[PDB]
């Protein structure tokens, strides 16, 4: 057996596009751009004494989308001003979209949950904004779909 | 297409619907000419009578008996043979005789009031009906009246009231007909025959073993419970050949064809539970009337008997001709069919997307999961398949599956592209048939028991 | 009416986004880095209001084994013919939808019993799905 | 052809056991099936509630997939 | 897995067979389901996702010559 | 013996449907949607000094159906207005129906018994309406019925 | 099915306005601002031995409105002085009004029922005034009204 | 149990045998009836129902070698 | 594994050089096999199965 290349193209971080309200975000941090995590488990399990197993689905799809930006980036001002604008007017929701380069994507509604701490030091600082998401289901954008009707059994 | 009312209601008085069940359709090989096809499927006796079948005719009796069971199916398959004539034998005794006869969509009920005199009177009465004479024929002889239809006409004769037999004669042999019947449709499981000659029964039994079907027959014979030394009945005939067929003695088996009751008590029973037929009640059958010795003889000959106990009726012992319980045979057939169906269904789905299966160690092992799904797991869930550790022999009953590797496959099979030597093992459960109890009664003061408080020792220490 | 509503409001939403984007400068440009925002623009307004109000259907079909999820596709720059880059007009944007349905007619089947209803079958087995006999 | 046209040969996938809309199940008996197989005249069976092509053998006996 | 998650959420069927074959160790063959979707992170290097799959029974079974000695260790 | 799955499908809370007057209720609380409890015991027991035991059935089937809704849900207004409408006109009864996902169901007449307290705080509040039920007998909607004629003894 | 946002705006506690006598109250506690509870059940139920059910409406609408204020708030003095002013002159009633942000409202007459206890400690104390209300019917201020004539049945 | 409740309410027969077999403890075998139906609650996780079954006699009986010592503890 | 073999110049005939065409490049492959037929051997036991062999050695 010979080793196989898992993809034809190369994963390019610059190809990952983040659209918050219809504008592309720029000025990201060094290591990680964005992290998406679900708040709660998908399926719960109830185990009886005799061994009977029953499960119930979870309808809580809220999640948190970390966003790292350099403190010198101009987008810090946009988010800071929008925070107070929403606080005064009362409108906090805005569309959020993420395009993957060689992975999953995301397209839902979101809001600003917490403002990151600010620290000034010898080197350029970093700010990790937290953006909520109404639904944290990562959707594919590939040829997937012809095999989902094959894995099905039982 | 056009509805005149936004909401409409059909008020059906009295009648009720019934749900759709899964079952195995039985087949009854009857002789008649009501339709050209070799085999047809009916869902109710109403449809059969609408096709020219006379009330009380063999097929009608079989269908009405089959549909009355607790596990009755919702379709019945009726075979067709040639027909030469029919007989109405009055041997015996009888006050009013009524015979239902239908001729070419014409329905009539001849009537009559020593057997030879009754037969002659009935024959004369039949000729009195001008319609019957023009399209049908009747002749008297001894204690039976022979009726034959004129060639372009179809006649059906069925029981009305009174005591007599109805026997149909046909030149076609069962052995010659069944190979043609199976060609039209293989979608049936139970096999039954109208002709009750020894040769026909033997032919049906031989055919069923070859084509993986279950054979049922009621013998109505009296030698069935003759002393054990009298090896002269059909039941003893089948034993010598080691054939499998659920045969039982009865009294109305040739006036009602009670195979329907057995099928209705067997059709909708899932073999996965291992649910034997020991005590299942069946409508239509009549209790066996012989004494203890006759029952012992019948059991020795493997002829099942319907017995009445504590006010009800109950089958007994569910044994087959070869001596093996019918339950085991049904379970084996169920496994054999469904393992194959599951594997084929997986293979077809896997090859319908491209990427068909290939003979390599990296793809073969999935058969383990494929087989552990469907039968091997449903059987465990429903209790048919046993599991656990045996304490006596110190062995485990866990189902096992083994798949050979590519290096062990001979080169010839890689050209034939067929795999062999897949092995599976199973342990079948068992129902409870008989129980024996030991009671005791005390009258005076029971004697004081021993007052030993030691933990009982297991075995004597003295051993060299 | 539904088709006309979709036709009008998708166009109005897209035009309103484009005009606001070109009224500040920085008008939209034909590149892979800016085109995909049309997905969010269209998923806002009609495609989402229709789902919220029940007009647009969603979910997985059990019969055909197909999903009703709305889909949007945008072509890439490399696939645009040179002529359109001179005409400065984009084409071939595709959207799909599944419309719901109201209920118009209903038919009922009633039944009445007069005597004592006959005793039902006492089978306790789990009903099997289909006959095993098949070759 | 419609059940085979877009199939990629590089997977080595098999024409056996595929469903082909438009055709109807073959109504011959077991011996008729055996004869047709002896002639390499592929048939279209109907099993377990559906239909299925069988073994896609060519005229010379070689499997169509290898060709 | 992502598509199957939503398919099960809509239709309501979540169970599917799971099988593991060991090279020189124990094996596993039971039913399972998707319990939690792993977090997604984009960075300089290729990311990793750690899906969690439930199992009805987590008894690791052997596939070796074992069986002739289990009736020997027994005592007391 | 092997562990058995108690059900084929998965208990989905979203599949539980509540119909009050012919309209589906929406905007439920976080943890528990509805709770149904009987007011009185089914059977009473009288024990004599000598040990003789006699029992009498209870014909009081009235019950209470708790209903939790977020204070931001629109159904709070509907119930509040219906309360005054019934108070003025004098008609308080209305049909109530509950559909279970993998459990028992309920279909009887009911009325509003008590309005829940309202509290405003840092987080979104919750309101637990109490709805009476004429009969609190939970009925099955399963294959049950073929075995009830088997457990019978004595 | 997709998750739905129950509201367009965001529940802002600062938007809840309390007007006692025509002046806005300020200086609230930390967790909960106000709690409104009814004193008695809306409808009583009489169950007969045979099972007949009859109900009677309740005309007692008196309620209690808890009000939490910091002990440093200036409104403590206003209420304290008004208590003695009413005690001397004999007039205790005064209008009470509550405006909900994304919930129900209230507008009735009320009075001071009990003065909260005062405690001095390491941290700033809290006082929970109790204000009576002539009628404790929470009224809506939304588009509700077009559906109340739909739920009606029986 | 739900169906049997209404069946007994209509027909008037409420009693039925009850039996419990202990693994390494006491047992029970008497007559019983359904006294109260448990409350039903629907939530994020699978709910639980605690049925109450009456018993004519609540004397837990042994199923062990006990019996040879009961005639020893006796005194006074 | 696939094999590819190409001749050297020393092995090319004069006529092949004159015609400027190269001959005798040889390739070799192996092919997979989709699965068509499968057979099973079930076995059912009604009574208590007997104890197995206890020779807990390493099978030679």
């Amino acid at each position: 057996n010979q080793s196989k290349i898992l993809t034809l193209q190369a994963y390019d971080p610059a190809k990952v596009l983040v659209f918050i309200g219809g504008q592309r975000v720029s000025g990201f941090a060094a290591d990680t751009k964005i992290v998406i995590t679900r708040n709660n488990d998908n399926i719960s399990v109830h185990a009886g004494v005799d061994g009977e197993i029953s499960n119930a689905l979870s309808r809580d799809n809220t999640g948190v989308m970390t966003l790292s930006l350099q403190n010198t980036a101009k987008w810090n001002g946009y988010l800071a001003q929008w925070q107070r604008q929403a606080n005064v007017t009362g409108l906090i929701y805005l569309p959020v979209q993420v395009e993957g380069s060689q992975g999953l994507s995301l397209n839902t509604i979101g809001w600003i949950q917490k403002q990151p701490d600010l620290s000034y030091g010898t080197e350029v600082g970093q700010m990790d904004w937290e953006i909520g998401v109404l639904d944290a289901w990562l959707s594919p954008d590939q040829i997937q779909g012809i095999a989902a009707g094959i894995t099905g059994l039982l | 297409e056009y509805q005149d009312k936004v909401v409409d209601v059909e008020v059906s008085l009295g009648t009720q619907p019934i749900d759709t069940v899964g079952f195995e359709t039985p087949m009854f090989l009857a002789m008649h000419g009501n339709f050209p096809e070799r085999i047809r499927f009916y869902v109710s006796t109403a449809g059969m009578v609408a096709d020219g079948f006379a009330v009380g005719s063999p097929a009608y009796q079989f269908a009405t008996n089959a549909f009355a069971g607790n596990f009755a199916p919702q379709r019945v398959a009726i075979g067709r043979m040639s027909i030469d004539s029919s007989k109405v034998d009055f041997t015996g005794t009888t006050e009013q005789v009524v015979v239902n006869i239908t001729l070419n969509k014409v329905v009539k009920a001849v009537k009559i009031n020593t057997p030879a005199q009754i037969a002659t009177a009935l024959a004369d009465a039949v000729t009195a009906d001008a319609d019957l004479t023009g399209k049908a024929t009747a002749v008297a002889t001894g204690t039976y009246v022979t009726v034959t239809a004129v060639s372009p006409n179809v006649v059906s004769v069925g029981k009305g009231a009174g005591v007599y037999k109805i026997v149909n004669e046909s030149s076609e042999t069962v052995a010659t007909v069944l190979p043609s019947v199976i060609a039209e449709n293989h979608n049936w499981y139970f096999l039954a025959t109208e002709a009750r000659s020894d040769a026909d029964i033997v032919a049906a039994a031989e055919f069923a073993k070859a084509n993986y079907k279950l054979h049922i027959y009621n013998s109505t014979d009296v030698d069935a419970y003759a002393p054990e030394n009298s090896a002269a009945s059909v039941f003893d005939t089948l034993k010598s050949l080691s054939y499998d067929s659920l045969g039982t003695s009865d009294a109305g088996a040739d006036v009602d064809f009670t195979e329907g009751s057995v099928i209705g008590a067997m059709a909708a029973n899932d073999p996965s539970y291992g649910d034997s037929l020991h005590l299942k009640t069946m409508p239509g059958m009549v209790p066996f009337a012989g004494s203890d010795t006759q029952r012992s003889n019948a059991w020795s000959r493997n002829a099942n008997i319907y017995r009445g106990l504590y006010g009800g009726g109950s089958y007994i012992e569910g044994k087959t001709s070869s001596g093996q319980y019918v339950d085991v045979i049904r379970f084996s057939h169920w496994v054999k069919f469904r393992m194959e169906e599951s594997v084929f269904a997986y293979m077809k789905r896997r090859s319908d997307m491209g990427l068909s299966m290939k003979m390599s160690d990296e793809d073969l092992p999935v058969l383990k999961s494929v087989l552990m799904n469907n039968p091997i797991n449903i059987g465990i869930r429903n209790g048919g398949i046993l599991t656990g550790y045996d304490t006596e022999n110190k062995v485990s009953y866990d189902p096992t599956i083994i798949i050979p590797k590519r290096a062990n496959i001979p080169t010839n099979d890689l050209a034939a592209r067929i795999l062999r030597d897949v092995k599976v093992e199973l342990v079948y459960n068992n129902s409870l048939h008989y129980v024996k109890i030991r009671a005791s009664v005390v009258l005076d003061r029971p004697a004081g028991q021993s007052t030993n408080a030691q933990t009982p020792m297991s075995s004597s220490a003295v051993g060299v």
